[PDB]
RNA sequence: UGGGUGGUGGCC
């Protein structure tokens, strides 16, 4: 799977411009670590944008 | 007097301890020489001429409050708390996170607590000077309330301000270090540094190895997170995996990461992974009486109870802790940095001083426009209505312990096993 | 861990309607307006409001659980008056008080700045 | 059954601080709008960092906390940029957001003060509020330590941060002298006249007033500085204002659908 | 490939290779410190 | 170990008085009297300055890691 | 040779001895622990009384 | 001379010059050293 | 020797014997709650995304347990195993085919623990009978065991840092025999000196003394105000 | 629910106003500590000169023992009474005890009026020491103040004896949790 | 450990000064572990000669 | 590579 394990940035939302690494992820949406809190969180793959 | 002069230019005059020992004037006395003297407690009071108690003093004391070891003699106001209240304290007085070490960015410690802004009591005693608390401390003066607010903070627990959490109040960072060698085991079982691969490694874990480098180190800053690979380590027999992982539920930051040999000339790593610790609910918190207790909610600013003023309390603890404790240390330690906050000058709380008393400090407070007993009228958070009882506010040192809930948070279903007896492990 | 995103104190997901009015039923001409993602600051000036009108004969609010964000507000009137259109007359007063307030404001400040 | 109608006196206005009076107003109004100046009043501060290099002894999550914590000067722009949230653009763009840029380097012997005055804005209107006492510390620098990053300031209220939060301290007050009886003194002749009292020195408290309500609400809105002190209180009776529009809005959907 | 260290107390950039003894080639100090990644980093500033 | 850069309880801003209470101190001038020269007028915010002790003027002491 | 003595920190036989708090500090010591404690592989050991 | 009324001054004097001298683990540096 | 395996504490009979260690369990800090039930215990999330409960499927609940299994393991309302009648499981974190999604009515879903769910609630110095209660879940945001107050007096329990465990039933008979034996509200009267193991405390208690004196008197509004928080209450504004 | 609701209207505290007597009912503690002070030296004269009639079934050194320590708890519960009728009604100690939320009355009086008697093992302080409690005291003191009986109020501070005693006093009761529980357990665990 | 004497774990007046009288660990071990008070000094013993 | 031993500490 391409989206597992590529540094990620959050494109629109709340959560619009913050950075993570994917570490699951579905057809549908992906599961996101975000480098800045303690906590991995679930965002949809069509809000999201490989960065690096 | 001229003992106590040429003391007084101790770093000009040569003249110190010793030479105060070699004049005999002091001396030193063991339990059993102790058996047999006359001490008087101090000087100015137990010697003057009055109906005759002894009359025959062959020693004195330097200071009474001298009899108390390293952690009681930072309590403020020993001698007003119940007796098992200072035991209490002592206990946690060695738990409260701060800088524990000038040099803590060199060293490789493991489980390492240091406060982001720890500060100095602002009513201390005088014993504290030479333990060099004011150089190392461990706490935060806050804006304490003593009052039932929204019955978050019955059983010893207590409210915390959410705003003034934002602005870094009691902030901590969590460091934590790990180490690993390759030793040889025998010619046939040698360890080695070295990123895993999916075509040729046989026992491997769900946890991939791109955070690391080809070194099979990773690098500092990198983020990490509970069973991610740390030190990419194989095995010969073929190959199969011994790399270490970062333990469950921490998601930390690698901060530095040393290379080095040991006496045998193998390679040796430790990576310290750092972890900031914002306080959340549950977190366990003290003042220097003996009064443990955790967080129950946090309200914002707005939420908060104000002063005529905006000043809104950054602790609220329930009045029902004090009656059957009897703190009242705590009370007068509360009342005294209102007066140390608005005179400007920092408190004396040494146990047995007699020059302060409940008295002097009420009358200080009352000559900067407070009620002398240090209540204040508050109005309510929610409605703006003034409260019919008026709340008794004043700073005081609260310390944050190390008990944290996100280190004690544990749930099981359907994990390992033993192998003996097929039953759930333990830990 | 478990720590919540700042963000959900004010802000609607998906399907998440705003306000909902239930009719309660233990006695006539009463409404329940639960508001979503709201809190004391605007159901306190709402009950206040509402306890003006002659024609109400209850009016209050209630925060279920601090961890949770959203507001009952109970009203019962008199036969001849329907709870939504005095919830509604409360909101138009409120904002007429407050661009009333706004202007007088603006007229003060003009005053001091220039003597 | 109609919203009374409100007066304004202004006793005291600096660029610091607003001192007002209001008066013929319930109180559950005075508080909430004492409330949104906390809370809900839009402002710009910075709330993502990316660090290049940090040899500095503090580690870059506190670097980030204290960088986020430093007040910008923004009056014209708050109510121009639109929330990261709802700012359609991608990434990050002039009308939701400000870019920051902070280097230096410590290659003298003394050590150096990295200041607010460090940090460079492309945003002329949006700047740290040293624009014309010296300025918020960062961090110190020893020979041979940089510290180069890039931030970006974005739209919030208090709500969400105390970053976002524009007043210092705001101070309410109503009938100074206890008439009401609100709070009940045990002891009245203890207690310190209050700043606006219209007591005479011998007695206490006022009389009790079987039949009075609370008014003349007194208010002492200290801005950080970031928003000038009036600014603050039109910017929070527009919200409030706002938020009540947009609740009626609602309000009338739903009963036109019930 | 090349991995390049920092010394412990001199702290010139030295290469070092892989299966190879850890020592600065100057001053024979024996601990090295990994560099700063590469990678980007964001933290938020709440 | 370093000044706040705002007052924890109310939220005004003393990151930028620290170095100016140091200079008024090496004067006549007495913390009673700096601090309010200062502008600090809750003792919430005296506090700040009053009772905080400096650990990053120790800590630039050590030799930095890098060069 | 008989062997090692393992050194408590701060003694006269330690390297740590007599040196100025600027000497401390540029060791990467820092001159208020107190020492009075063994080091050995590494972890700091004290003797309880 | 004698220290009248003003030995609250006095006597932390020589409890810091005390712990100037000797440390707070003079103990275990003495016992080690002998 | 084999005596010493099994001869006292930690041995064969009194170490694995009359006492294991279990699966589905959990264990945090306590914190206070005035705004739950008396049979009420509020976990967190993660405890509760973690902890499963197997469920039959049925043509009366086939709908919302196929819902919860497209949702899966890492949004929380989902499911963690699904398992077909033969005894066969299909894990749900490793992405499975579509076509395993697809469930029949003999099958188990085992979902996360929801709302009103029933646990059983103790602390450790198990002493008498009303320290083993069970309670209805209601989970909540923060990361801590949050109970009412009226209930630390059986538990013995302080807030200053105790902890408490938590087992799930089950099995649907082991959950109505909970429910039907040992939920709090049916502890109240204890066997041992017939009379309540649990009252009124701390700041409720000195505030319901000094609320019921002679002289308390309440306007309109706040009269309203408090008739809001009565659960019970008929919608009938008494005469003044 | 409703009661915590309108504790936001009422509010409760507490605090040092609450811990102070009206500087009258001072003058009657410290008359009756001076009372009870000439006592027991009275108590304590009429012995050395073997005027001291031996109580039924009590041997000599016990009967004075009963006098004193029967003079002492006079004392405590006459300053006691005394601080309790000198409370107010807004006081807010007697608002949390009369509901019986926490605490209780001596807790009153022991932050008011007197600390009182320290005792180990049910007696008043052993010499530890040769015929003396403490080196700051004389051989052969029976007198109140060298064997344990503190003057003062927790508000009103303890002198460096009084804090020792005070000590000795609080360590029983951390003695007596670490084996109460230690024997309970097993108890209960025998009978079950 | 584990003893029900009581004697070794109480307060005797003769720790007046020498250890604190207040820091004790509340555990099992409550009593039978102590520290020095501040001024407290151990002899380091000499020849009688 | 797991077992074993000890120490510290938390709540009663
Ligand atoms: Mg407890
Ligand atoms: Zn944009
Ligand atoms: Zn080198
Ligand atoms: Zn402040």
């Amino acid at each position: 799977n391409e989206l597992i394990g590529q540094t990620v940035r959050i494109s629109q939302g709340p959560y619009k411009g913050y950075i993570g690494v994917v570490k699951d992820a579905t057809e549908s949406t992906a599961r996101v670590e975000l480098h800045s809190t303690c906590q991995t969180i679930s965002v949809d793959r069509q809000r999201l944008t490989t960065v690096g | 007097k001229r003992h106590i002069d040429q003391l007084k230019e101790r770093e000009y005059n040569n003249y110190s301890w010793q030479d105060l020992v070699a004049s005999g004037v002091v001396e030193y006395i063991d339990t059993l020489e102790e058996e047999t003297v006359m001490l008087a407690m101090t000087p100015d009071d137990l010697q003057e001429k009055e109906v005759a108690y002894c009359s025959t003093y062959t020693h004195c004391e330097i200071h009474p409050s001298m009899i108390l070891g390293v952690c009681a003699s930072i309590i403020p106001f020993p001698d007003h708390n119940q007796s098992p209240r200072n035991t209490y304290q002592s206990a946690m007085g060695k738990q409260a996170m701060g800088v524990y070490i000038t040099n803590f960015h060199v060293r490789m410690d493991t489980l390492a607590h240091v406060l982001y802004y720890p500060q100095k009591p602002l009513v201390t005693t005088r014993s504290m000077e030479y333990l060099r608390f004011r150089e190392l401390p461990a706490g935060i003066n806050s804006i304490v309330a003593i009052a039932s607010y929204t019955g978050y903070n019955q059983e010893d627990s207590v409210i915390m301000n959410r705003s003034a959490v934002d602005r870094g109040f009691f902030r901590s960072v969590f460091y934590r270090s790990y180490k690993e060698q390759e030793s040889k085991k025998g010619f046939d079982q040698e360890e080695v540094f070295e990123k895993p691969t999916r075509e040729t490694c046989q026992g491997m874990r769900h946890a991939i190895y791109d955070k690391l480098d080809d070194d099979g180190l990773i690098a500092p800053g990198v983020r990490v997170s509970g069973d991610d690979v740390i030190i990419g380590k194989t095995v010969t027999l073929t190959k199969r995996d011994c790399s270490t992982f970062l333990r469950t539920s921490e998601t930390g930051i690698v901060d530095q990461v040393m290379v080095t040999l040991n006496q045998e000339g193998y390679k040796f790593c430790k990576i310290r992974v750092r972890s900031v610790r914002i306080p959340q609910i549950g977190d366990k918190f003290a003042s220097r009486h003996g009064q443990k207790g955790t967080c129950g909610i946090q309200y914002r600013q707005e939420d908060m109870p104000f002063t005529c003023e905006g000043i809104t309390p950054d602790i609220i603890i329930n009045p029902h802790a004090i009656p059957s404790r009897m703190t009242i240390g705590h009370l007068i330690e509360c009342l005294q940095g209102k007066v140390s906050a608005n005179k400007g000058e920092i408190g004396d709380a040494t146990p047995f001083n007699d020059a302060v008393n409940v008295q002097k400090i009420s009358n200080l407070l009352s000559d900067y426009g407070y009620h002398l007993r240090g209540n204040e009228v508050l109005y309510n958070g929610f409605t703006g209505r003034k409260i019919t009882s008026q709340i008794f506010i004043g700073p005081t040192y609260y310390q944050r312990l190390k008990h944290m809930v996100d280190d004690k948070i544990h749930s099981r279903a359907r994990g390992p096993i033993q192998i003996l007896n097929r039953q759930p492990m333990e830990g | 861990m478990n720590a919540p995103p700042a963000f959900e104190s004010f802000l609607l997901f998906e399907g998440e309607k705003k306000i909902t009015i239930n009719k309660d039923t233990k006695v006539p001409n009463a409404c329940l307006f639960t508001i979503n993602k709201e809190d004391h600051t605007l159901g306190n000036i709402i009950k206040s409001q509402l306890l003006k009108d002659p024609q109400v004969l209850f009016a209050g609010y209630k925060v279920p659980h601090p961890l949770e964000h959203k507001i009952i507000i109970r009203v019962q009137t008199t036969p001849d008056y329907s709870p939504q259109e005095a919830f509604t007359n409360a909101i138009t007063d409120l904002i007429s008080e407050l661009s009333l307030l706004e202007e007088r404001f603006r007229v003060a400040i003009k005053d001091k700045q220039e003597g | 059954p109609y919203a009374n109608q409100p007066t304004v006196r202004i006793t005291e206005l600096t660029d610091e601080n607003v001192k007002f009076i209001i008066e013929n107003t319930d109180l559950a109004v005075a508080n909430s709008i004492r409330r949104v100046f906390i809370a809900e009043v839009p402002i710009i501060a910075i709330d993502w960092v990316q660090i290049d290099a940090n040899s500095s002894v503090l580690h870059d999550e506190f670097i980030a906390h204290r960088l986020g914590l430093i007040p910008l000067t923004s009056d014209d722009i708050v109510d121009k940029l639109q929330y990261s949230r709802d700012c359609t653009c991608e990434e990050f763009c002039p009308e939701c957001s400000v870019e920051f840029t902070l280097d230096v380097r410590c290659n003298e012997d003394q050590t150096r003060h990295v200041t607010s005055r460090d940090l460079i804005s492309n945003s002329p209107r949006v700047i740290p509020v040293t624009s014309r006492q010296d300025d918020i510390l960062i961090v110190k620098l020893r020979k041979g330590q940089e510290l180069r990053l890039r931030a970006y300031a974005k739209k919030g209220f208090g709500k969400e941060h105390a970053k976002w939060n524009p007043t210092a301290g705001v101070a309410f007050e109503y009938d100074p002298d206890n008439a009401l009886r609100h709070t009940v003194y045990p002891k009245p002749e203890e207690w310190p006249k209050s700043e606006y009292s219209e007591l005479d020195e011998d007695e206490s408290q006022a009389p009790y007033d079987p039949n009075g309500k609370p008014e003349r609400f007194y208010y002492n809105v200290e801005s950080c500085g970031s928003l000038r002190p009036e600014t603050i209180v039109l910017s929070a009776l527009s919200g409030l204002k706002k938020k009540l529009s947009d609740l009626q809005t609602q309000l009338s959907h739903e009963i036109q659908s019930d | 490939q090349p991995m390049i260290y920092i010394c412990g107390e001199c702290h010139t950039e030295n290469e070092i290779k892989s299966r190879d003894p850890i020592r600065c080639r100057e001053c024979g100090y024996r601990i090295m410190y990994k560099k700063r990644t590469k990678r980007l980093v964001v933290f938020d500033a709440r | 170990m370093i000044i706040p850069v705002r007052c924890f309880t109310c939220g005004k801003i003393v990151g930028n008085k620290w170095e100016a209470y140091l200079g008024l101190l090496q004067a006549e001038y007495t913390e009673g009297d700096a601090l309010d020269a200062l502008g600090l007028k809750r003792y919430c915010c005296r506090r700040m300055l009053l009772a905080h002790v400096d650990l990053i003027e120790k800590l630039l002491n050590y030799a930095p890691l890098e060069k | 040779f008989i062997g090692k003595i393992p050194i408590m920190l701060r003694s006269t036989y330690c390297l740590l001895n007599g040196l100025t708090d600027r000497d401390l500090c540029e060791l990467n010591e820092c001159p208020l622990d107190p020492g009075g404690y063994f080091i050995i592989n590494g972890s700091e050991k004290v003797l309880i009384a | 001379e004698i220290t009248p009324d003003l030995w609250q001054e006095a006597c932390w004097i020589v409890i810091s010059s005390y712990f100037d001298e000797k440390g707070l683990v003079r103990q275990q540096l003495d016992s080690f050293d002998e | 020797s084999l005596k010493q395996r099994l001869k006292g504490k930690e041995g064969r009979v009194r170490g694995n014997l009359m006492g294991k260690r279990v699966d589905f369990s959990a264990r945090t800090v306590i914190t206070p709650d005035p705004n739950l039930s008396i049979d009420q215990v509020g976990v967190p999330r993660s405890i509760a995304a973690n902890m499963t409960f197997a469920e039959i499927v049925t043509p009366f609940n086939i709908d919302r347990l196929q819902e919860l299994v497209r949702r899966g393991n890492s949004q929380y309302p989902g499911a963690k195993y699904i398992i077909r009648d033969n005894g066969d499981r299909i894990d749900l974190r490793f992405h499975p085919k579509p076509s395993d999604l697809h469930l029949q009515t003999g099958y188990k879903v085992e979902r996360h623990m929801c709302d009103g769910d029933i646990v059983i609630f103790n602390r450790q110095p198990t002493l008498h009978k009303m320290s083993m209660m069970g309670h209805r879940v209601r989970i909540l945001p923060w990361s801590t065991f949050r109970l009412n107050l009226s209930v630390t007096t059986p538990y013995n329990a302080d807030f200053d840092g105790d902890e408490m465990n938590l087992h799930l039933p089950q099995s649907l008979e082991t959950r109505a025999e909970i429910q039907e034996l040992a939920m709090v509200p049916r502890m109240i009267v204890t066997p041992q000196s017939n009379r309540p193991v649990m009252g009124i405390v701390q700041d409720t208690l000195t505030a319901v003394r000094k609320f019921t004196k002679r002289d308390v008197f309440l306007e309109r509004g706040e009269v309203m105000n408090l008739l809001m928080f009565l659960s019970t209450w008929d919608g009938k504004v008494p005469q003044p | 629910t409703v009661i915590n609701n309108w504790l936001l209207i009422e509010g409760h505290t507490i605090g040092i106003g609450d811990s102070i007597a009206d500087s009258k009912t001072y003058q009657d503690i410290q008359n009756t500590i001076k009372k009870a002070k000439q006592d027991v030296i009275e108590v304590i004269e009429k012995a050395h000169n073997n005027e001291l009639e031996p109580t039924p079934g009590n041997t000599l050194r016990q009967t004075f023992e009963n006098q004193v320590n029967r003079i002492l708890n006079d004392a405590r519960d006459k300053t006691g009474s005394s601080a309790q009728k000198s409370l107010s009604e807004y006081n807010n100690f007697k608002s949390m005890v009369v509901s019986g939320a926490k605490g209780s009355k001596i807790n009153i009086s022991q932050v008011i009026a007197v600390v009182g008697q320290q005792n180990v093992e049910g007696k008043r302080i052993p010499f530890g020491f040769k015929h003396r409690t403490l080196p700051h005291f004389i051989k052969d003191d029976y007198g109140p103040e060298s064997r344990g009986f503190v003057e003062n109020s927790y508000l009103a501070g303890l002198t460096p004896t009084e804090f020792f005693f005070h000590a000795m006093g609080g360590r029983e009761g951390l003695i007596d949790t670490a084996v109460k529980t230690a024997e309970t357990g097993y108890i209960q665990r025998r009978l079950i | 450990r584990d003893g029900k004497l009581a004697k070794p774990r109480q307060l005797h007046n003769t720790l007046w000064g020498m250890v604190c009288p207040a820091e004790t660990p509340e555990g099992h071990a409550v009593g039978l572990v102590k520290n020095l008070a501040l001024m407290a000094y151990i002899s380091v013993g000499s020849q009688p000669s």
